């Protein structure tokens, strides 16, 4: 079985250095990409940066760049967050992702990490969610919307982030179920809209929900929509 | 730098070196010089440019080739000497082999900085090329050029290696080397000491490594094979931002000339076994010869 089990986290004076790893185990950690992603206090779902299986090709946020470096040992399974000049706005829980797609990461985000907390002592495409906070009542159907600054082509998936727990993976193509999601998940869109339809609500709470376009480089996410029952 | 050196010895009278991570950085120009004329069908007409360039290139590497030459003809005339000991106590010829084999890797290396002049110049051929690159309007850049270079340079070359058994290709070379031991065995025993005894041993196990040399360029064949044809679609059927681009085709030229090199290689070194298998066999018929004589 998969496991990202992440460390280095904890309480930083501002503007000094702390570095993270991840323990990969249960798969064939030199195929795949590596993305960390990180969440700041109460806000949503930021991505920090990307590693090529091969370790050739690293890219980041632009808000890191100049500070952050990602890097990994295949041998050891280990993926790692070097995190230097720290500012306040660091502060978030620090998840360690694997990519859905072998070599590049793309396509979205396999399995996740439970995330490592830092607390620091003081373009780009826009994803658009629709509804922000959502109260329904057990079997209703609900429906979500994610609106894309730039055509996408069905490269959109959604997330499920229970109550302070990582993020699952739902729908990955733009309209394909990963296997173990229930039937009731669905979604469908292209080029800039896109929706995910929860038919008959089932009693597990499912927290807020993220969506998230891998066509360019910085992989955005939307805000949340907090469903409520 | 040696030990990434190659012998190839197709035919009975032929001897070429290849230094390995030239072939390679050759190779991987070669391929970003035609991605990045193949982006878009205004730019098809500079192939015959672009052709004419790798000619001028090929060229100019080959003459600082042929000044090792004369050291090279020496090594041929060692090795015929041991091939068929005709007219000639054996470690003395056969020491004149490993020195002037040596004497050579040494030459190259004397012109190791000549070789890399006609490098860079397949480099800054090769940059000026791929950054003159550009799309309408760096949000949707198209997989044009990879969609078309990679089904004609390359499909080909993958095709072939799919359809032959490069597995049994190395089984069955494997059960050469094991019977020749066996048949040497029984004849080192027959009659003992011979010049030509000593010839068999050498060429076995000169074979022996070019085997090794065989079985480990294969291996790269069978991974660079998956992971050219798992990678190729994920960077075709659909568009890219530039800066992505730019990246998945460098890491297409990467793969493309890392399969190009350990496949051009294995041949000549299957051909090079096989041409090390025919004397071989000379051989071996002119002792059961010479041992059925005294009976």
């Amino acid at each position: 079985e998969v496991q990202l089990v992440e460390s280095g986290g904890g309480v930083v004076q501002p503007g000094r250095s702390l570095r993270l790893s991840c323990a990969a185990s249960g798969f064939a950690f030199s195929s795949y990409g590596m993305h960390w992603v990180r969440q700041a206090p109460g806000k949503g779902l930021e991505w920090v940066a990307l590693i090529w299986s091969d370790g050739s090709n690293k890219d980041y946020a632009d808000s890191v760049k100049g500070r952050f470096t990602i890097s990994r040992d295949n041998s050891k399974s280990t993926l790692s967050l070097q995190m230097n000049s720290l500012r306040a706005e660091d502060t978030a829980v620090y998840y360690c992702a694997r990519g859905k797609e072998e070599y590049y990461g793309s396509g979205g985000s396999d399995y996740w990490g439970q995330g490592t907390l830092i607390t620091v002592s003081s373009s780009d495409i826009v994803m658009t969610q629709s509804p922000s906070s959502l109260s329904a009542s057990v079997g209703d159907r609900v429906t979500i919307t994610c609106r894309a600054s730039q055509s996408i082509s069905s490269y959109l998936h959604w997330y499920q982030q229970k109550p302070g727990k990582a993020p699952k993976l739902l729908i990955y193509a733009a309209s394909s179920l990963q296997s173990g999601v229930p039937s009731r998940f669905s979604g469908s869109g292209s080029g800039t809209d896109f929706t995910l339809t929860i038919s008959s609500l089932q009693p597990a709470d499912f927290a807020t929900y993220y969506c998230q376009q891998s066509y360019s480089t910085p992989p955005t996410f939307g805000g949340g929509t907090k469903v409520e029952i | 730098i040696a030990n990434s050196i190659d012998i190839l010895q197709e035919k009975e009278g032929h001897l070429d070196f290849v230094i390995i991570p030239h072939y390679t950085f050759l190779d991987y120009y070669k391929h970003l010089s035609y991605n990045s004329i193949y982006h878009k069908s205004s730019t098809y007409g500079k192939y015959i440019a672009v052709d004419a360039f790798i000619k001028k290139i090929n060229e100019a590497y080959d003459k600082v080739k042929s000044k090792c030459n004369d050291i090279k003809n020496d090594l041929i005339a060692t090795i015929k000497k041991l091939e068929h000991p005709y007219d000639i106590a054996f470690k003395k010829m056969m020491d004149e082999y490993n020195t002037k084999k040596k004497k050579l890797i040494k030459c190259i290396k004397n012109h190791e900085n000549d070789f890399n002049k006609i490098c860079m110049d397949m480099k800054n051929y090769g940059t000026n090329l791929f950054e003159q690159l550009s799309c309408y309007n760096n949000n949707f850049c198209n997989t044009n050029g990879i969609r078309y270079h990679y089904d004609e340079y390359i499909h080909k070359l993958i095709l072939s290696v799919k359809s032959k058994n490069l597995n049994k290709d190395l089984s069955d070379m494997t059960n050469i080397l094991q019977q020749s031991e066996l048949l040497l065995t029984n004849l080192n025993k027959k009659m003992g000491s011979y010049i030509y005894i000593d010839t068999i041993k050498f060429i076995h196990k000169e074979m022996k490594h070019i085997f090794n040399r065989i079985e480990y360029h294969t291996k790269i064949i069978n991974d660079k094979t998956k992971i050219i044809q798992d990678k190729i679609k994920l960077n075709i059927w659909r568009t890219f931002q530039k800066d992505e681009l730019l990246k998945r085709i460098l890491d297409m030229s990467n793969e493309y000339s890392l399969f190009i090199t350990s496949d051009h290689l294995r041949q000549m070194l299957y051909n090079t076994f096989y041409s090390k298998e025919k004397h071989l066999n000379n051989i071996f018929h002119h002792l059961i010869y010479v041992l059925q004589m005294k009976f």
